[PDB]
DNA sequence: CATGGGTGCGCCAGACAGGG
DNA sequence: CCCTGTCTGGCGTCCTCTCACCCCATG
């Protein structure tokens, strides 16, 4: 959901380092907001801490 | 996670959560436009208790 | 005299308890003991007997009434009843998106693929509700069209 | 649904440059209008080459500057990212009016 | 397709009334 | 206030191996 229960800004990205679709992928970046999609850049685990 | 068919098993959590959510954004909408003491009064003890 | 009270339904089967307890009203023929029924809460027009106490509890789908008590249920202590009508009824009307992008205005974008973007208006179109702006992409400021609500006042 | 006005100098880079800006979007939003070529501006100024008298001997210029048109059919939100965002070839403007 | 709301266990133990 | 009865809570062995089945319902 954009803003819900399983966010991505309020979180992070389902994806390790994929911000959200067509932005990312490779390992150059690490960061930046997705312009299409309010979203983290970092890895699969660092939903479980946040 | 979903199980073999497809459809999600969705832990109990999930529904705590939602629940509060879903009281919590009627609640503010009863602070917006709102409604009498008796309908907050309930709106605010079905928060409490969920 | 008919005062009014609340009556809460099982959320979702609302205009059915509406109409079950029209029904219930003209088989108990208690006619002089009801005057409407507004509308997950019913509003009742009502007066409080014991008897029709018992009348409302019965009707199907009803949990019972929201008072102080329930020997004696409350009947309106209106602190927004007005206020939640007046509102609906504006907003239905039309929203209140006030132009953010205004002619020679810089402005800020956070829907579509522009989110997370600065830029200036251009050109405005309040007949067309719409706001002129270019958002810098690669360096080139891309003129895009946003609403109000989508962008927001810099 | 979204005009994609562009404009450049040279006309073997606008007309190569149009054949990207189309596949990048037909590879994705997969319906494209056509791409539409524009009457260019040919600016002209001829003016005195020598530094005193024979106001004679003038030199001929011109700027020819061109415009294409594309006018992409689908506003879907990835092909609006693959084109708003995406800008190639510097040196040719491009401007889009949705 | 969205969302919305039984009646077979038994002991210990301490807190809350309830006399006393 | 000093003892007596009630009312609710907290708890009860460890590893394994299959199986079956996980929210209607509907204007």
């Amino acid at each position: 959901e954009r803003d819900g229960l399983f966010c991505a800004r309020i979180f992070g990205p389902v994806k390790d380092y994929e911000c959200l679709c067509g932005k990312y992928k490779r390992l150059k970046h690490r960061g930046v907001i997705c312009e299409k999609c309010g979203v983290e850049v970092t890895q699969t685990k660092v939903r479980r801490e946040r | 996670v979903p199980l073999d068919g497809g459809r999600f098993a969705t832990s109990d959590l999930n529904d705590l959560y939602r629940r509060v959510i879903n009281r919590n954004n009627r609640l503010k909408r009863l602070l917006d436009l709102a409604a009498p003491d008796i309908i907050v009064r309930n709106e605010k003890r079905m928060l409490q208790e969920a | 005299k008919k005062r009014w009270y609340v009556v809460q339904a099982f959320s979702g089967f609302e205009g059915r308890v509406a109409t079950s307890l029209r029904e219930h009203i003209k088989l108990h023929n208690m006619e002089d003991l009801f005057g409407e029924v507004m509308v997950g809460y019913v509003l009742v027009q009502m007066v409080m007997n014991d008897a029709s106490w018992h009348l409302v509890r019965s009707v199907p789908r009803v949990m019972g009434f929201i008072g102080g008590t329930s020997d004696r249920p409350a009947p309106i202590s209106d602190k927004e009843v007005d206020a939640i009508m007046n509102r609906l009824q504006q907003v239905g009307d039309k929203p209140r998106p006030k132009t953010l992008f205004e002619p020679g205005e810089m402005v800020r974008v956070n829907d579509g693929p522009f989110a997370d973007f600065n830029g200036v208006v251009e050109e405005v179109d309040y007949e067309k509700s719409r706001l002129k702006v270019s958002v810098s992409i690669f360096g080139r400021a891309t003129p895009v069209e946003l609403d109000f609500s989508q962008v927001e006042k810099a | 649904r979204i005009r994609i006005r562009l404009k450049a100098f040279d006309h073997r880079l606008i007309d190569q440059a149009t054949a990207e800006i189309v596949e990048t979007a037909k590879r994705t939003g997969a319906q494209v209008r056509g791409p539409i070529p524009l009457p260019t501006r040919k600016e002209r100024f001829t003016v005195l080459i020598s530094p005193h008298v024979n106001k004679d001997a003038r030199d001929q210029y011109e700027i020819r500057t061109h415009l294409r048109l594309v006018d992409i059919v689908e506003p879907t939100e990835k092909t609006v990212d693959a084109l708003m965002r995406l800008d190639l070839a510097a040196g040719v403007d491009v401007q889009i009016s949705l």
